[PDB]
This record gives C-alpha cells, sequence and structure tokens, in this order.
C-alpha cells in the first residue's frame, strides 16, 4: 500500500487550481494596468512592430481584455522575427508583412496562452509577456 | 517556448544581415528589393536581367516576403555588364 495517494493527488489538483488562480489574478492585474496604460493613446489597439532586441513582434492591446496580444506563428507562440544585428531592416519589413497578411492568427498573454500552449508567458523572463510586465 | 516550425521563416537561419532581402527606394524609379546578392530582377528584353522596380513600398514588401524563393537576381557588381553606379547604390543601401 502506497501511503499518501489520495492526499497527494488532492494537493496536485489543488496545485493546478492554484496555478490557474495565480494566472487569472495576474491576468486581471495586467488587464487593469492595460486600462490605465492605454488611456490617452491611439493605435494602442493597432498592431505595431516592436523591437525586443533579438527579434521583432507584431503586437497590440486587446480592445476587450486590454492584455498584450501578438500575431501568432502557426500553432505555437507569437511570431518572433529573429534579428541578425541591432539594425535589421529586413526583419522589420517582414514583421510589417505579418501585420498586413497574417494578423487573423493572434495569441494573448495570460489565460488564453495558458489554455493554448500550457503556459501564461507571465513570470518567465525572457518571454515577451514578462518583458512587457517589466 | 512553443515554436510551430511548420511555418517557414527565412530569418530563423540567416546569420548574415546583408544576406537578407529588404525594400529600399530607388530614387527616380520607385522601389527595389536588395541584398548582397544584388537586386531582384525581372526578365528584361533579350532574356536578360533588369532590376525589378515597384511603384509602391507595399508592393515591394509583398513581392519580397510572399512565398517562393525569388530566384531571378540581377547583380551589378560582378555581372560582365557591371554598372558601377547601380553597384554603389546597392552597397550604400545595405
Amino acid at each position: 500500500p502506497v501511503f499518501n495517494e489520495l492526499t497527494r493527488y488532492m494537493r496536485i489538483k489543488n496545485t493546478v487550481n492554484d496555478w490557474k488562480s495565480l494566472t487569472d489574478s495576474k491576468t486581471k492585474l495586467e488587464s487593469d494596468r492595460g486600462r490605465l496604460l492605454a488611456a490617452g493613446k491611439d493605435d494602442i489597439f493597432e498592431f505595431k512592430c516592436v523591437d525586443f532586441g533579438a527579434y521583432f513582434i507584431a503586437m497590440r492591446l486587446d480592445k476587450k481584455t486590454y492584455l498584450p496580444q501578438a500575431i501568432r506563428r502557426g500553432t505555437g507562440d507569437a511570431w518572433m522575427v529573429k534579428k541578425a544585428a541591432k539594425v535589421d531592416p529586413s526583419a522589420q519589413q517582414f514583421c510589417q508583412y505579418l501585420i498586413k497578411h497574417k494578423s487573423n492568427n493572434v495569441i494573448t498573454c495570460g489565460n488564453e496562452m495558458l489554455n493554448e500552449l500550457g503556459y501564461s508567458g507571465y513570470f518567465m523572463s525572457p518571454h515577451w509577456c514578462s518583458d512587457l510586465s517589466n | 517556448p512553443a515554436l510551430d516550425r511548420r511555418v517557414q521563416d527565412v530569418n530563423d537561419t540567416i546569420s548574415d544581415v546583408k544576406q537578407k532581402w529588404r525594400c529600399v527606394v530607388y530614387p527616380g524609379n520607385g522601389f527595389v528589393s536588395a541584398s548582397i546578392f544584388g537586386f531582384q530582377a525581372e526578365v528584361g528584353p533579350n532574356n536578360t536581367r533588369s532590376i525589378r522596380k515597384f511603384n509602391t513600398m507595399r508592393q515591394c514588401i509583398d513581392f519580397t516576403f510572399s512565398d517562393v524563393i525569388n530566384i531571378d537576381i540581377y547583380n551589378p557588381c560582378i555581372a560582365p555588364n557591371i554598372n558601377n553606379t547601380e553597384c554603389q547604390f546597392l552597397k550604400s543601401v545595405l
């Protein structure tokens, strides 16, 4: 007989619940910060190519949740256009191309990213959601 | 970090920034896509290569970043018809 099967399974299911509650509370905090940040800015809800140093991301704020969302690459995470130098006009233009042609596939930091990919992007530097919350 | 590799991205593998294609104004004659290999070209009379000129920046980007490997290339620096001005324009824009 294995000694704490039930009490460990319950701590694990409660662990998963606590992961999801931490994710949701972080989502809520970031959403409210989004509302306070967005105030007085145009094209905050429009995709823009943002330089994260080693790559570009096409991103914006959601109009509803107010969370950061980016153009998604296939079935994975946000499309990160890799740069090969501090100045990479080609990567920047490709990111503009993504905006004009691939913007129907989008991924949002927080709960949605947890559902779609199994992680929230939050509290996991250098992920782009963490860099935004920093 | 989840990466859907089914979707192709040239930027994944190109370490040399000058190997990347980028759209630049060709003063007088519109826009062109350029890299160290030269300019993207169209088959100009005599089945030769002439620099592909675009009316707008967006047509250039769309053409450059579309799907195919963009095989037709005109290089003015090493062609037997070297164009030293069009070659200097090339290396100035890179």
